[PDB]
DNA sequence: CAGTCCCTGTTCGGGCGCCG
DNA sequence: GGTCGGCGCCCGAACAGGGACTG
């Protein structure tokens, strides 16, 4: 067997453990042809060889169709022989985007035909990669094989191309400094501000390069006129779109439908601006059955067809320059839902998203709007390597009050006011010293863990009072539901006095939204109100009324 | 031509595996130059991926400092070898670093690159550097030296760093020197401008051995923040609420205090706003209980065997206090950062300068860097805090959400 | 007193999308 | 078909840690 010409990385099994010892699944006659046919020819070739009884190793191996070919890929069930093997470290830390690339004179993209085949596995380690090819007699022994390259199917096969590949450009690329090359697996991305005629020097340059290696660069992959398939893009000179998305139009829907409908509005969101996925995502909630039929809600119906007329119109993105500003554009959509849009020409958008994480039981629409802020930052510093600057629905003394009475540490990076509404802003505002002439609640609840039964009430400084029973309730919600009935029940300026750490706890976060319908009820009172003042005091301590009213709601 | 000293990790604990957070443009720029740098000086090298450890890494520029430093968060394999660099070569802490008039920090982490690092423990320096939009796959390298930034290269350079500092000891004998990551802490009574003096003097006694910068400290002038009560003469009943609800707080750390004649005051359903003249009894329990605040706690001593615990709270206007502790209530240190860097604009990089003062601090009086209980939700702290750091170390840290209770450390 | 439970937040396991 | 790795989303179940009450 000769060598080859690119350096083998060194693997090992994990410590006490032995290779595999599988038996073959029984094949279908046709596939069994499609083996047979390429384990000659890859033998021939040197990539795999014949091995004797010595090797007492064997693992499963099938074969699936190639997309729009009549050729057939193998592949080796190496489950068994993954979990031994050592663990590896991938070095591809994420996906490129089309948003992120520089106008560039020239652009060449190639692919390198049967990239794993062509580098070779270690010397060491090709004693594990064993595998029976079956005959088309059940009798026939077989021929048994040994892996010499990487093979498919093995959890160390795309880590260790992607550094090997990395190791062959390395030289090239610094001899070669202005040519750009995106390297991906074997997708080849080489572009440079070089004249058209120089170019194609360096990428026959390059593709000889490669050659002395045992890469092949096909004229077949080879591309030269745009547009240019690209990562499943549409690279223009000018401008960048996602190839076509076909979206099912399944009279009945299953689980496993809206999961492949979900995933395509996802992936279509990064450029088609206002996809929402609320409402078809409420139906895959509380669901067991991947087969189960589950109809569409009139809700979900119509955030279907509003998602099915955007994917009408044509949409595209431009390139990144990066003379000019980032800039970043967030709106209010939906309740619980966000867009936003990464630009540095108006209407000119690199790339679009959406952001409706709903974090915590209590929020309000300002910390949904810093954490949409978050993830554009460092979803940008993965692409362009910098932060944007910010176009955010929230006036500027909104946020001013917001963060500088926060307990919490919070800011947001150098953003500007924008006037489109929905304004982002707060729906009520505790005072920070006690009111005066307004009545003072003290409040308190108590409930049994046994019976779940217990009261609610207040007492004031006029000697207004109310108890409520309460059925099926915790001591959270009784001393919620009390501060609620000092609310209902006073004027437009009122303080309230309780000793609920957990009531105190979520009131003064300033949450407009909750999971909790009493919380909601809290909240609605509390922006009808003009002034209101909270106050906490330790309970069992005798203190004000507070003890008057906990004997009253005692049981 | 130097014999390696054998490092082991702790049994049973294999290697850090934390990925790398993405960087920005500046970072990436700074570390291929010296990444570069450094393998051409066989500081580093390249590897593979059948090396399954990795490190995050990031690049940062200290106080007034225009050269980009590389840093590695070895926070994981730190505590990976853990029994290295205290039962074997620990480093004595002096006691009397934090008495002194002025102490000097020294970045000495490029002295560690003379010294080469065990061939079996290089397998665990391993760090990876990202492109931006991935358009190359990680670059990996190790290290063949003693990284900076590991706990295990002062205590390895500990014995040629003695041998060092010899000279400069016996000629100045008062002075304290304390080595701590890559810094180097020289503490002495002198007068400041001979205090800088002593530091060009150390500087260029360093130089002759093959290793530049200096941030100075004043220790004797730390202040601790106690917790003090309102002089009101007039109290409504919502100011004797308050009171009392921090009066009961802090019954858990000075056990002799009592509300008992206080809350008695408190015991009508009054509005809030009235005016309440404070009983015979009441007064006596307030002026006792402002005598136990100026007490120390009873029991209250460092123990070595603890890890160092930090709380911090945002007060506001540009206040932050903190307190370090090991047992609950057990305060060890008190105090209060003001105006800092970011005030009245940013609370990540106030929040950010004052861990690093709180942590510089710890390592002057005790010599450990403490766990920080931070008041910040985790995806906002992770997304800035490398945009303000400038130290060389890192400390642990966790994220807290305590709503304000009765504001114990600030009036 | 240590034991629960009421509550909230986090982490992970698993489905899809997309790339090779 | 029921191979591998990477990144993203959505969900629920399991984990986990603090506060108030109870033998």
């Amino acid at each position: 067997v000769p060598i080859s010409p690119i350096e083998t990385v060194p693997v090992k099994l994990k410590p006490g453990m032995d290779g595999p010892k599988v038996k073959q699944w029984p094949l279908t006659e046709e596939k069994i042809k499609a083996l047979v046919e390429i384990c000659t020819e890859m033998e021939k070739e040197g990539k795999i060889s014949k091995i004797g009884p010595e090797n007492p190793y064997n693992t499963p191996v099938f074969a699936i169709k190639k997309k729009d070919s009549t050729k057939w890929r193998k592949l080796v069930d190496f489950r068994e022989l993954n979990k031994r093997t050592q663990d590896f470290w991938e070095v591809q830390l994420g996906i490129p985007h089309p948003a992120g690339l520089k106008k560039k004179k020239s652009v060449t993209v190639l692919d390198v035909g049967d990239a794993y085949f062509s580098v070779p596995l270690d010397e060491d380690f090709r004693k594990y990669t064993a595998f029976t090819i079956p005959s088309i007699n059940n009798e026939t022994p077989g021929i048994r094989y040994q892996y010499n390259v990487l093979p498919q199917g093995w959890k160390g096969s795309p880590a260790i191309f992607q550094s090997s590949m990395t190791k062959i450009l390395e030289p090239f690329k610094k001899q070669n400094p202005d040519i750009v090359i995106y390297q991906y697996m074997d997708d080849l991305y080489v572009g440079s501000d070089l004249e058209i005629g120089q170019h194609r020097t360096k990428i026959e340059e390059l593709r000889q390069h490669l050659l002395r290696w045992g890469l092949t660069t096909p004229d077949k992959k080879h591309q030269k006129e745009p547009p240019f398939l690209w990562m499943g893009y549409e690279l223009h000179p000018d401008k960048w779109t996602v190839q076509p998305i076909v979206l099912p139009e399944k009279d009945s829907w299953t689980v496993n439908d809206i999961c492949k409908l979900v995933g395509k509005l996802n992936w279509a969101s990064q450029i088609y601006p206002g996809i929402k996925v609320r409402q078809l995502s409420k139906l895959l909630r509380g669901t067991k059955a991947l087969t189960e039929v589950i109809p569409l809600t009139e809700e979900a119906e119509l955030e279907l067809a509003e998602n099915r007329e955007i994917l009408k119109e044509p949409v595209h993105g431009v390139y990144y320059d990066p003379s000019k500003d980032l800039i970043a554009e967030i709106q209010k959509q939906g309740q619980g839902q966000w867009t936003y849009q990464i630009y540095q020409e108006p209407f000119k958008n690199l790339k679009t998203g959406k952001y409706a994480r709903m974090r915590g039981a209590h929020t309000n629409d300002v910390k949904q709007l810093t954490e949409a802020v978050q993830k554009i930052t460092t979803e940008s510093i993965v692409i362009w390597g910098k932060t944007p600057k910010f176009k955010l629905p929230i006036q500027k003394e909104t946020w001013e009050t917001w963060w500088t009475e926060y307990w919490q540490a919070t800011w947001i990076p150098e953003w500007e006011f924008v006037n489109t509404p929905p304004l982002v802003k707060l729906w009520y505002q505790l005072e920070k010293e006690p009111i005066v002439g307004a009545e003072t609640f003290y409040v308190d609840g108590a409930a049994n863990r046994e019976t779940k039964l217990g009261k609610a009430g207040y007492v004031t400084n006029k000697g207004r009072q109310k108890v409520v029973p309460l059925t099926n309730t915790t001591n959270q919600k009784t001393e919620l539901q009390a501060i609620y009935l000092a609310l209902q029940d006073s004027g437009l300026e009122v303080n309230i006095v309780t000793n609920s750490q957990y009531a105190l706890g979520i009131i003064q976060a300033q949450p407009d939204k909750s999971e909790s319908e009493l919380v909601n009820q809290i909240i609605e009172q509390l922006i009808k109100k003009e002034k209101v003042y909270l106050a906490w005091v330790p309970a069992h301590k005798g203190i004000g009324g507070n003890e008057q009213v906990d004997k009253l709601v005692s049981a | 031509p130097i014999e390696t000293v054998p490092v082991k990790l702790k049994p049973g604990m294999d290697g850090p595996k934390v990925k790398q957070w993405p960087l920005t443009e500046e970072k990436i720029k700074a570390l291929v130059e010296i990444c570069t740098e450094m393998e051409k000086e066989g500081k580093i090298s390249k590897i593979g991926p059948e090396n399954p450890y990795n490190t995050p890494v990031f690049a940062i520029k200290k106080k007034d400092s225009t050269k980009w430093r590389k840093l590695v968060d070895f926070r994981e394999l730190n505590k990976r070898t853990q029994d290295f660099w205290e039962v074997q070569l620990g480093i004595p802490h002096p006691a009397g670093l934090k008495k002194k008039k002025s102490v000097t920090v020294l970045d000495v982490g490029d002295a560690y690159f003379s010294v080469p690092l065990d061939e079996d423990f290089r397998k665990y320096t391993a760090f990876t550097i990202p492109s931006i939009n991935n358009e190359t796959p990680g670059i990996r390298y190790q290290y063949n030296v003693l990284p900076q930034g590991w706990k295990g290269s002062p205590a390895i350079f500990q014995s040629s760093m003695t041998k060092i500092l010899e000279p400069f000891k016996k000629q100045n004998p008062d002075i304290v020197i304390y080595q701590y990551m890559d810094d180097l802490y020289v503490g002495s009574d002198l007068e400041i401008g001979q205090h800088r003096t002593k530091i060009e003097e150390l500087r260029q006694h360093l130089l002759r051995w093959g290793l530049w910068m200096g941030y100075e400290l004043h220790p004797d002038k730390w202040t601790v923040q106690p917790i003090v009560l309102p002089e009101k003469d007039s109290w409504t009943v919502n100011d004797i609420q308050k009171l009392v609800g921090k009066l009961n707080w802090a019954s858990q750390i000075y056990p002799g205090i009592k509300v008992r004649q206080l809350s008695k005051l408190l015991r009508g359903t009054k509005a809030l706003t009235e005016v309440i003249p404070l009983t015979e009894e009441a007064e006596l329990e307030l002026a006792e209980n402002r005598e136990i605040l100026k007490e120390p706690v009873h029991g209250v001593y460092y123990d070595p065997s603890k890890d160092l615990i930090a709380e911090i709270q945002k007060q506001g206007q540009g206040q932050w206090t903190y307190q370090i502790y090991q047992e609950p209530f057990k305060n060890l240190k008190t105090g209060k950062y003001a105006r800092m860097r970011g005030a009245h604009t940013n609370d990540v990089k106030q929040l950010t300068e004052a861990v690093q003062k709180i942590t510089t601090e710890s390592i002057v009086i005790w010599g450990k860097t403490p766990k920080f209980k931070l008041p910040i939700q985790k995806e906002t702290w992770e997304t800035w805090w490398t945009e303000y750091w400038q130290a060389t170390w890192i400390p642990e840290w966790e994220f807290v959400n305590t709503p304000p209770l009765v504001k114990l450390w600030y009036q």
